[PDB]
């Protein structure tokens, strides 16, 4: 109820693109339908230079 | 049904009773006897549920026989997983 | 309503339902009856549908 | 189907399977005997779908025989497009 089981042959947390930021943004938002879309997509973004 | 005879309250009275849709309580009562009484209660229950669960004895050529409604074993169970029904429907076959 | 900002609401259709049934004085005492009998068995409840 | 005998399930229990509808899994069974058992599971499944591939028998005098599809040689295509059914009719022929 408090850790996500993820198991380890499929990859962890700390390996894996999408990480428990984006997991925490999209269960503990609420704002709307289309916003939360949009928003979710300004999150897709790469931070390489 | 020989020799007890009829219930007619009184106490004994006797325990199946298989009548269907009786208006005999009420009916003459009329009123009940001076007798102590415990049961009474609980032995007309008892066989009153029997003279409505004997009492369906026909209805049965419209069943649709019930079955397990829920999941269960359905001892095999290893080629063919298992499910119930939900009585929904009109069993009347006719 | 510090707590209830974006948590679900309900619509006033059920509010509506809810507080009428509630407030029904002509409730008959059938439901009272099978509520009592059934009595939260599911193979009560499921041979009753 | 014969003879070998008649599937009783055992685990032989005989490949093709030629009947239809059948109420015998469920059933008694009851239950299974003492075997070593595994496959089973693969020879019933592949007798099962032959069984119903085969229980079609009749509705091909209902048929309105299967088509192209979608768009494929169909082997000259040079003086004719190819388009084919996407079965949404429903299919009796009457």
């Amino acid at each position: 109820k408090m850790v996500p089981p993820i198991p380890p042959f499929l990859g962890a947390n700390h390996h894996a693109t999408i990480r428990q930021p984006v997991a925490y943004h999209v269960t503990h938002s609420k704002s709307d339908f289309n916003t939360l879309t949009y928003s979710l997509l300004g999150g897709y973004f790469k931070f390489t230079p | 049904s020989n020799p007890t005879t009829f219930s007619v309250e009184a106490i004994a009275a006797y325990t199946p009773v298989a009548l269907i849709r009786l208006l005999n309580a009420s009916g003459p009562l009329q009123p009940g006897h001076r007798v102590d009484i415990a049961d009474a209660r609980s032995i007309y229950t008892v066989g009153a549920a029997a003279s409505a669960a004997r009492a369906r004895a026909n209805h049965n050529a419209n069943t649709i026989r019930r079955t397990a409604m829920f999941a269960e074993t359905d001892p095999m169970t290893w080629l063919r997983p298992t499910v119930g029904l939900r009585r929904t429907f009109n069993p009347r076959i006719i | 309503t510090q707590l209830g900002l974006g948590r679900h609401t309900m619509t006033p259709a059920t509010i509506k339902a809810v507080k009428d049934t509630f407030e029904d004085r002509a409730y008959p005492t059938i439901f009272y009856m099978l509520e009592a009998v059934i009595h939260g068995n599911e193979r009560n409840f499921c041979a009753l549908l």
